[PDB]
């Protein structure tokens, strides 16, 4: 239950595992935290996953309506900024959307991440889970922002296995996506325990 | 209901109001009324007779004090009267609850004046033809007040009202002059009431008021006999 | 609230009150414009001033950003209220989205608020027009047109107003697409214009110009009387 | 129930609203005020409308109201329809004061002003404000600032302004005798006196029957000062005396 | 703070003490809690002063448009239902403790008002938290039918007596006097507790006060 | 005699929709035509001066993805109803997560058409063209300003309408082609307009299952021009 | 309580012919000091002036919400407000609400408009009004506050023992809690003229 | 939470943000600016709650820039931060409050540097310099005990290198970027991004 | 005081196959030691070719069933169609966010034929989330339910597994097995068992009983 987002010399890179449940009981191995928004565009899923859902399917249509408007692919700034304070709006009431917002801008690349505390921030690096103490760790240790397009996949899916090996919440299979200008592409989905055959043999 | 409040009295070609001037023609048509500012209070007298001999002057009147201090008569209707007295009676309250304390006579021309003035803008109907007069004593020196249907006000010592108001009160012109005292006041207002009398000098056929830096005083027909009977 | 109706649709094809206060606008001063590459330029006479007082505030171009620039005809209070109007959506685009609003985004605004203000009964259209000159960013030009309907169109250059026919015959010569190659052309071009447009001259005459990100500026009674000084001289440097 | 309303609010065939003439025509019956150029002060001129000597006259200012401490305006029209803006004004830059605890530039005051006659204009057949009022006062910026209110909707302000069809006489004197500081309060006084002795068709140019205030900057009092016959009445036989000099032409 | 009284053959009699503080320390010994109603109605205040105070001048603002335009002298009951119906409304919300009486026409009158707005009728009536030996007092020397001068001795020695007995009564009496063809408001009465002279003389002189700045504003 | 604004008539109908039915005849000319390959249509721009700048003019606007439209007569008033339509559209993507059917844009909008009423606000006077392809294939559907909605192979507006369907009634037929009826329909086209031809003149709007959006793009236009 | 984070004690001190009012210098949060020029007493209108204890947010409140009643009631009628009718506007207003009452202890130290009379009262947060002619104070320390009063106040007051019984008043009893000091500022008022002193407190 | 330099010069207005906006003992993002330019005249600081901090932001900003072009001048600081006092009041009492910190600090063309101070309890204070953080307990001896109130931006600088060194001791956070804006007579400039090594 | 979030019983069962799906959901209605009826099943047909199941509070999933099928005639009086399943869950997942303030305890499982005629399983939880599964199993016997359904159904925990794809009695017969050991612990698992065979051609319904000792 723990993922990562950072930009590097070629768009961003965007990492999921496959396991999130209900305590510590096993139910869903398929649970898939990357949403897709626009084709162009990927969705992260933090806190509630209903909630995730929903405002991305509001952030859609606000985006969708507004590339009616103009007939222009609006930015991503001013994409989450409103969506930030729209789920603000509901402080206080349960809600909490930690989500982080992927994709490409015309200015160049970006990352964004929403709190629903009101806390928006566009910067390189952002993880949100329970393995973050491992994701951001383990990887900004031997981070950088040099990396080539198979380096990032390396220290990605490194960095999401370290958050699978300790933490009993991380799990199941590794969703692992890249952004590019053009478009996102989709890199691969593989099992943890396969990877574990990668890694330590 | 239906809701228009649309401001259909609009602009003559002339730049006035013909149906404020339909106002001030009902005012002009009304019944004689008079008032006196001089020196420690006000007198108000105007006149009330009944179209027969079955009515009587000791129920209903003519002319309610708006308050133990302030008197008030007009011309016009009297259905009309009441309904501006019962919402002068409700913001009496609107200023006493922050005040504590009571009220200047300019005070109600003020905000009456002001609801007036919006009731020609707003919807329905106008002013219609009552023209109020408001009286008063405060800070030592007494006031006498009147306003129109258009919500203008002027003050002076004495005015004429009703019929004849103008040759009443060029009347009153050569009659008072410096200052009177309220003994004089009402023995000119006998002079206003003889000039359309009718019924001057009778106790029945008017009221008289009289202001007071005490407060205003409200005396009944017996002692508009008393001072007058024996008139001048 | 108040219920009547404003106009009702004629056979005719169009609504009275509406299109013939289309007279309104047709009623007032002269106002033209021209979009460049380099500089934008526009203007407007008729000011009516009494030339002893300080007519400063009447101006007739106001901006919503330093970037955009508000050129409107017709009476003032219309004008004000879309001024408004227009400040609340630009400082609302402002606020959300916050690079500076694009000319389709205000037009938009303008437009169609006006036309759901002719739409709802109880509120009367407004009795001006107005059209739009600046910069787009990243260095595109500007400029568009406002109706009593609200449709919003853009053309080469802005001649409205007074006389619309008149200067639009007059800008054969702005046809050409030299003009303008340089700022001191355009201003001359606005010269040729504002000398033919309409009944002038040398007082009444009030405008103002843009180049790029520089923010616009109004010059003094002094340059005005030099450019007014080399355009009456073109006439002796053509014989 | 269509054919009540007289249709202000909506469009006439000649083209603009039709209420708005007879609006200014409202302003333009009896009527009179005019304004002088500010030179280190103003002062602000008008008709008394009272001629009844009896009028006790005990409420100071008649056809001037104050509506700030450093700021007051000149106001036309009818009595109690203007006093209904002179509260509501009074209010609005009232608010202004219970947001900035600070004075109000009449600038945006006047505009907001504007944006309030135009209601009833805009909707719903209302009749128009039949009432145009001046603006005087002061600021940190331009100073002294002379403004114009118009039925239209425009701020029509000049630092000479005029009101009425009788002080339409006045604008050819305001610029024969147009100067620029130059001008003093006492100039500014004789030249509102010559043009009341133009416009005003009062035998002598009698002084309690119009109306006279003037204002002043001063640190920080900044006073609106309402005046006493007293001065009027030797400034205004001062004025047609030294008028009697200036028919020495002959 | 303590408001009692009792309602003599021909009339009513009311009292009131001055004394509004909190705790031992001592701060206001003048208060008046003896308001205007009406010339044929008095009000006792009680509990929170500036509550009753606001509640007593919507009463009184009832009282004067209606009797203003009824031009007579109205009953007591006409404010009893609206004192009772507004304050029934918050159930108790706002505190108040008040002693409404009045003699009119038809004759005196006594209610007690309750945070709730219960009224019952009696010939005396003890509010406040000096209401205990008040009562006592009353209750065992009072008989019915009683003069005004012998009423005036039972009200001023009742509220002496509990003077001492509640925390919060003393300083100044007020007696409150209401009959058909008079109306008494005596203040103040007798001050039973007072504070005796001070030990020493701690005056201070000039040299031991230092002063940074000393600003001069002329008026005028 | 102007009574309520919504009183009926005698024949009858209301009065003043019929007489906004008589005021779309004065719009633009415009012509769809439906094809199993695509449903294409162009639009006349009217050019009013030399100045006009081309991309500004746009009568035919695109509500969902597949979904295109038409304006006619009166602008802004439709142009509102286009994206708030457009809502409805997201809002049929919300629930039902694909697009929207093109019939059902007939209940998005002419149910929606007049609700105007004094109290709780005047009709309109613009006709919609509605193109797009649905599951079952290509549609050509057709609005008025009062609701009544038609489904129509071929369907004309503002000026030429009259004129140019009876003129198209004899060159359509099952079997036209998309390349077909795109140059069949430019004949009629290049007789209903004023002007000389040209890329500033007209443009073109077709929506098809495989090339797409598209719409249309200009210089390719030129290209249909010599063509002719 | 909330009356003990900003705290403050506002003492007038009636004299003779004239009133006083006085105000510690110290605007802080508890013991951690912060800056001693915030005022906690406004003039408002002309020869009166107002002590305020409690929340700077409602202290400042009343300061700008009189300013707008007073400014409405001089601009419509030129007449200067009397002292009671002031009263009734403060308890009007802090009566406005009942179950949402703001935290201040105001306390009105000013003259007659129409003659010298001075004018005290001190009111709590809902309005409770008191008038005497005597003093009111309003602020922390019960005892020290009417302590000194008893222990040196009289009747009849020369501005010269006025200011040093207050003085003294302000040293013997404010030094006693930390949550005000660090200066007071005293306003003497009086049909005369308006004078104003300061004085001084450890810097501690 | 963090305190913010307060010195005031005489002629210029300087002050500093840190710029660390991460949470717990992770590090995240050093990079988050704290400081919101607004006009030439009038600069803005917000720290607090989160989505209560950019809203502030979002209002304040563009309600000043709404009052520069609609009488054409720019607001005075004076009035900037008592109209911000509207919108502590609203702060305060309301369905859905917010918490701020920081303050507003901007120059004026008569009154010069000034430098208020803001809190979510709406109280005003104007102050030659601010109180804010855990390390003020040393700062009434390094800063308050030390300060010349005419004194140049020099000595400030190197009094807020005194401050910058006692501020980290005991705690264990990083805080290594420091950004400092400073006013003068002809608007805002920027100075230099302060960074301090580990060992 | 009054909480009306109270469980009143009920167990979901579903798998999808290659062109079916099996629906299985129990019939006993027991809330805390009292049973009230031994026939209450979960399990209703939205239309033909759609079953969806029902968990938690019995009310709540009366009312979102009748809910959902009052929205089909809408959709069917508007487009002349009825509704896809991927559309019913989107919308149900609508439903369920309205409500997000104060929502209801609910657990259901949609399932029938999709465009290719294949099963649909969709987890569903009270707040609107969901995705498509191969297998869900609902109720409070999902203990051990789950892990079993990894075994056989999902293709784990097995030493050198080959993947091969079930037949339609295969896993019939494997749900009547299943609810014999889940039972034996969990007092709302038992009674009769409603089953729905879901089919190209339409869906049926059947009854396997237990022991009411």
């Amino acid at each position: 239950t723990t993922t990562l987002a950072f930009k590097f010399r070629h768009g961003v890179i965007v990492a999921a595992d496959s396991r999130a449940t209900a305590g510590a009981y096993i139910a869903s191995q398929t649970v898939k935290k990357v949403i897709e928004i626009n084709p162009y565009l990927l969705g992260t899923m933090a806190g509630g996953a209903a909630d995730c859902s929903f405002w991305e399917r509001l952030l859609a249509r606000q985006c969708r309506i507004y590339e009616l408007r103009n007939k222009e692919r609006i930015s991503v700034a001013a994409a989450s900024k409103l969506l930030a304070n729209m789920v603000y709006q509901y402080k206080g009431m349960g809600l909490s959307m930690g989500t982080m917002i992927c994709g490409w801008d015309k200015r160049g690349p970006g990352l964004y991440y929403v709190d629903s505390e009101g806390n928006r921030i566009s910067g390189a690096t952002f993880s949100v889970g329970s393995g973050s103490v491992y994701a951001y760790g383990v990887m900004d240790r031997g981070y950088s922002y040099d990396l080539e397009v198979e380096q990032a996949y390396d220290l990605a899916r490194r960095a999401i296995y370290q958050a699978t090996y300790r933490d009993a919440y991380s799990g199941g299979a590794v969703n692992l996506y890249h952004v590019r200008e053009d478009g996102w592409i989709r890199v691969s989905s593989d099992n943890v325990a396969d990877l574990h055959e990668k890694y330590s043999g | 209901e239906r809701g228009y409040s649309f401001s259909l009295t609009t602009f003559s070609p002339s730049g006035k109001l013909v149906q404020i001037e339909y106002a001030l023609a009902a005012v002009a048509g009304g019944a004689p009324s008079v008032g006196i500012k001089a020196a420690n209070g006000v007198v108000l007298a105007t006149e009330k007779k009944q179209k027969s001999i079955l009515y009587d002057e000791r129920s209903v009147h003519k002319v309610e004090p708006i308050t133990k201090h302030i008197g008030l008569v007009y011309s016009g209707m009297g259905p009309d009267y009441r309904v501006l007295v019962h919402r002068a009676r409700k913001l009496a309250q609107q200023y006493y609850l922050v005040y504590q304390e009571p009220i200047p006579t300019a005070q109600l021309v003020q905000r009456v004046a002001s609801v007036m003035q919006e009731y020609t803008q707003s919807g329905g109907v106008r002013p219609f033809g009552v023209s109020l007069l408001i009286c008063g004593w405060n800070e030592g020196r007494p006031y006498l007040f009147q306003s129109d249907p258009s919500g203008a006000y002027f003050a002076w010592k004495a005015t004429a009202m009703g019929k004849n108001y103008v040759n009443g009160k060029t009347f009153l012109e050569k009659r008072y002059n410096e200052d009177l005292e309220l003994e004089d006041a009402i023995h000119t207002a006998i002079l206003t009431l003889k000039e359309s009398f009718e019924g001057q000098m009778t106790e029945d056929n008017i009221e008289v008021g009289i202001c007071n830096e005490a407060g205003f005083r409200r005396l009944t027909p017996t002692e508009v006999k008393d001072y007058l009977a024996a008139i001048a | 609230s108040y219920d009547r109706a404003i106009t009702v649709f004629s056979p005719d094809g169009h609504l009275f009150q509406v299109e013939y206060a289309q007279e309104a606008v047709k009623k007032g001063s002269t106002a033209v414009g021209v979009r460049g590459r380099d500089i934008v330029v526009l203007g407007v006479e008729k000011k009516s001033v009494a030339k002893l007082q300080d007519e400063r505030t009447v101006r007739k171009i106001c901006a919503l950003d330093d970037n955009v620039c508000m050129a409107f005809a017709g009476l003032t209070a219309d004008a004000r209220i879309v001024i408004n109007r227009a400040r609340v959506e630009c400082q609302s685009h402002r606020l959300t989205v916050e690079d500076p609003v694009t000319v389709e985004y205000i037009t938009r605004y303008i437009a169609s608020l006006k036309q759901r203000y002719t739409q709802s009964n109880g509120r009367r259209p407004f009795g001006i027009s107005a059209l739009i000159v600046g910069f787009d960013f990243d260095g595109t030009p500007r400029l568009y047109q406002t109706d009593p309907s609200g449709t919003y169109h853009a053309w080469k250059a802005n001649a409205i107003g007074r006389g619309a026919k008149s200067v639009r015959e007059f800008l054969e010569k702005n046809y050409t697409d030299e003009a303008i190659e340089t700022d001191d052309l355009t201003i001359k071009l606005v010269i040729k214009a504002l000398l033919e447009v309409v009944q002038s001259g040398g007082k009444n005459i009030e405008l103002a110009v843009m180049r790029r990100d520089q923010s616009l500026k109004i010059l003094n009674p002094e340059e005005i009387e030099k450019y007014v000084a080399e355009i009456e001289k073109e006439k002796e440097e053509n014989e | 129930s269509r054919r009540y309303d007289s249709r202000t609010t909506i469009f006439s065939p000649e083209g603009r609203l039709y209420q708005v003439e007879y609006a200014m025509e409202a302003i333009g019956h009896a009527g009179t005020c005019l304004g002088i150029l500010a030179n280190d002060g103003v002062l602000l001129a008008a008709e008394r409308r009272n001629i009844h000597k009896l009028l006790d006259e005990v409420f100071f200012s008649e056809k001037i109201y104050k509506l700030n401490e450093d700021m007051a305006c000149s106001v036309a029209g009818i009595t109690s329809d203007a006093n209904v803006l002179t509260n509501e004004l009074r209010l609005i830059a009232q608010r202004y004061l219970l947001q900035y605890q600070e004075p109000i530039p009449c600038e945006q005051l006047v505009t907001a002003l504007c944006d309030i006659k135009q209601a009833y204009t805009q909707f719903g057949g209302k009749r128009p404000f039949g009432v145009s009022l001046l603006y005087i006062g002061w600021d940190k910026h331009y100073g002294f600032q002379l403004y114009q209110s118009d039925p239209s909707g425009n701020y029509g302000g000049w630092k000479a302004t005029c009101i009425g069809n009788n002080s339409a006489a006045a604008v050819s004197m305001l610029k024969q005798d147009y100067k620029e500081g130059e001008m003093t309060l006492k100039s500014a006084l004789a030249l509102a006196i010559k043009v009341l002795n133009k416009t005003m068709d009062v035998s002598k140019l009698s002084a309690e029957k119009v109306e006279i205030a003037t204002l002043t900057r001063e640190n920080g009092k900044t006073v609106i000062r309402v005046l006493k016959q007293k001065e009027v009445e030797q400034l205004i036989k001062k004025h047609e005396e030294e008028e009697a000099k200036a028919e020495r032409e002959k | 703070t303590t408001i009692a009284g009792v309602v003599y053959k021909d009339g009513i009699v009311l009292g009131a003490d001055t004394r509004a503080t909190e705790g031992m320390v001592v701060a206001d010994k003048n208060c008046s809690k003896i308001h205007f109603i009406s010339p044929n109605i008095y009000c006792c205040g009680a509990g929170t002063a500036a509550d009753t105070d606001m509640t007593t001048q919507l009463i009184s603002s009832n009282l004067e448009l209606h009797s203003l335009s009824t031009g007579r002298l109205p009953r007591v009951v006409t404010a009893n239902r609206m004192l009772k119906q507004m304050l029934f409304r918050y159930q108790g919300y706002i505190g108040a403790a008040l002693v409404l009486g009045g003699v009119d026409v038809t004759g005196p009158h006594l209610y007690s008002i309750y945070p709730h707005g219960s009224t019952d009728k009696l010939p005396y009536v003890t509010m406040g938290s000096g209401s205990l030996a008040a009562m006592a007092v009353f209750e065992d020397k009072f008989r019915p039918d009683m003069e005004e001068e012998e009423a005036k001795n039972l009200v001023s020695e009742a509220i002496a007596a509990g003077i001492f007995n509640d925390l919060g009564s003393g300083s100044n009496i007020d007696l409150c006097v209401i009959s058909k063809n008079k109306l008494d408001f005596l203040r103040p009465y007798t001050v039973p507790n007072k504070k005796g002279t001070r030990l020493g003389r701690y005056r201070c002189e000039k040299g031991t006060t230092a002063v940074l700045t000393e600003k001069i504003t002329p008026l005028e | 005699y102007d009574r309520g604004v919504n009183t009926f008539s005698p024949e009858g109908r209301l009065f003043q929709v019929e007489y906004a039915i008589e005021a779309i005849k004065l719009g633009s000319t415009a012509i769809g035509i439906q094809t199993s390959e695509g449903v294409c249509l162009a639009v006349e721009k009217r050019i009013t001066s030399p100045l006009m700048e081309p991309s500004s003019i746009e009568k035919i606007v695109e509500i969902d993805a597949h979904i295109g439209c038409a304006m006619s007569g009166l602008i802004a008033d439709a142009k509102t109803l286009i994206d708030k339509a457009r809502v409805e559209t997201q809002n049929h993507w919300f629930t039902y997560n694909e697009t929207m059917t093109v019939e059902s844009v007939t209940q998005a909008v002419s149910n929606l058409a007049l609700q105007f009423g004094e109290e709780d606000s005047r009709p309109f006077g613009v006709a919609l063209l509605f193109g797009g392809v649905d599951e079952k294939g290509p549609q050509l559907f057709h609005m008025d300003p009062s609701g009544t909605f038609v489904q129509c192979d071929a369907r004309a507006i503002g000026s030429a309408s009259e004129g140019a369907q009876s003129s198209l009634q004899e060159v359509y037929h099952k079997s036209m082609t998309l390349k077909e009826a795109i140059k069949s329909s430019l004949i009629i086209l290049k007789q209903v307009m004023e002007e000389k031809l040209n890329a500033t003149n007209i443009e073109l709007a077709t929506v098809q299952p495989g090339q797409n959006f598209h719409m249309f793009t200009k210089e390719e236009l030129e290209e249909v021009i010599k063509d002719i | 309580s909330i009356m003990s984070y900003n705290g403050g004690a506002v003492m007038a001190m009636k004299g003779k012919n004239c009133v006083a009012i006085a105000a510690d210098r110290r605007f802080g949060i508890q013991a951690q000091m912060v800056t001693t020029d915030f005022q906690k007493i406004f003039p408002m209108g002309d020869r009166l002036y107002i002590g305020l204890a409690g929340l700077a947010t409602d202290v400042q409140t009343v300061a700008q919400r009189l300013k707008f009643r007073l400014n409405l009631y001089e601009l419509k009628e030129g007449r200067q407000i009397k002292p009671y009718t002031l009263m009734s506007m403060v308890a009007n207003l802090l009566y406005e609400k009942r179950f949402g009452p703001y935290y201040t202890e105001p306390v009105i130290a000013g003259l007659d408009p129409k003659t010298f009379k001075p004018f005290i009262c001190s009111l709590d947060l809902i309005g409770c009004p008191m008038v005497t002619d005597d003093f009111v104070v309003s602020g922390t320390c019960a005892e020290q506050m009417y302590g000194m009063c008893e222990s040196l106040w009289e009747p009849n007051m020369d501005p010269d023992h006025l200011f040093e019984t207050i003085s003294q008043a302000m040293l013997n009893a404010v030094d006693r809690d930390a949550v005000s000091g660090m200066g007071v500022i005293v306003h003497i008022i009086e049909k005369d003229k308006i004078t104003t002193r300061t004085l001084k407190a450890r810097m501690d | 939470m963090e305190y913010l330099i307060g010195i005031q010069g005489p002629d210029y207005v300087l002050v500093a943000s840190d710029r660390v906006a991460a949470s717990n003992i992770v590090q995240m993002k050093d990079d988050h600016d704290k400081m919101f330019k607004m006009s030439e005249k009038i600069l803005l600081l917000c720290v607090g709650e989160a989505g209560d901090t950019v809203q502030f932001a979002e209002y304040i900003q563009k309600n000043v820039q709404l009052y520069k072009m609609r009488n054409g001048y720019e607001l005075s600081p004076t009035a900037a931060a008592n109209f911000t006092r509207r919108n502590l009041a609203d702060c305060l009492r309301s369905r859905t409050p917010y918490h701020v910190n920081l303050l507003l600090a901007g120059y004026d063309e008569h009154e010069g540097p000034a430098l208020y101070y803001m809190d979510y309890l709406a109280a005003l204070a104007k102050a030659p310099f601010a109180a804010h953080g855990y390390g003020a307990f040393l700062t009434l001896s390094i800063l308050d005990r030390y300060y010349t109130p005419t004194i140049s931006r020099e000595r400030a600088v190197e009094l807020l290198r005194k401050c910058l060194e006692e501020l980290q001791k005991r705690f264990i956070l990083n805080l290594p970027t420091f950004s400092v804006r400073i006013i003068d007579k002809n608007g805002i400039h920027d100075l230099d991004n302060i960074s301090f090594p580990k060992q | 005081r009054f909480s009306p979030y109270v469980f009143n019983g009920g167990t979901i069962l579903a798998i999808a196959g290659e062109d079916f799906a099996i629906v299985a959901s129990d019939t006993r209605l027991s809330e805390g030691f009292s049973i009230h009826t031994r026939d209450s099943p979960k399990c209703y047909k939205l239309t033909d070719k759609t079953v969806i199941g029902c968990s938690g509070f019995h009310g709540d999933c009366l009312t979102l069933t009748k809910i959902i099928e009052a929205r089909l005639k809408m959709y069917k009086h508007s487009n002349n169609k009825a509704m896809t399943t991927g559309a019913i869950a989107a919308m149900l997942s609508t439903i369920l966010y309205s409500r997000r303030f104060f929502p209801y305890y609910v657990y259901n499982i949609i399932g029938g034929l999709d465009e290719e005629g294949k099963g649909a399983v969709y987890s569903f939880d009270p707040v609107g989330s969901y995705q498509r599964d191969s297998f869900k199993a609902g109720g409070s016997a999902s203990a051990m339910l789950q892990p079993l359904l990894d075994n056989q159904v999902g293709f784990k925990n097995m030493q050198n597994v080959e993947h091969v794809p079930l037949s339609l009695d295969r896993a019939m017969r494997l749900v009547k097995d299943v609810f014999i050991s889940a039972a034996e612990r969990d007092v709302y698992t038992g009674d009769a068992l409603r089953i729905c065979i879901v089919t190209k051609e339409g869906i049926r319904e059947e009854t396997v009983s237990l022991r009411k000792d």
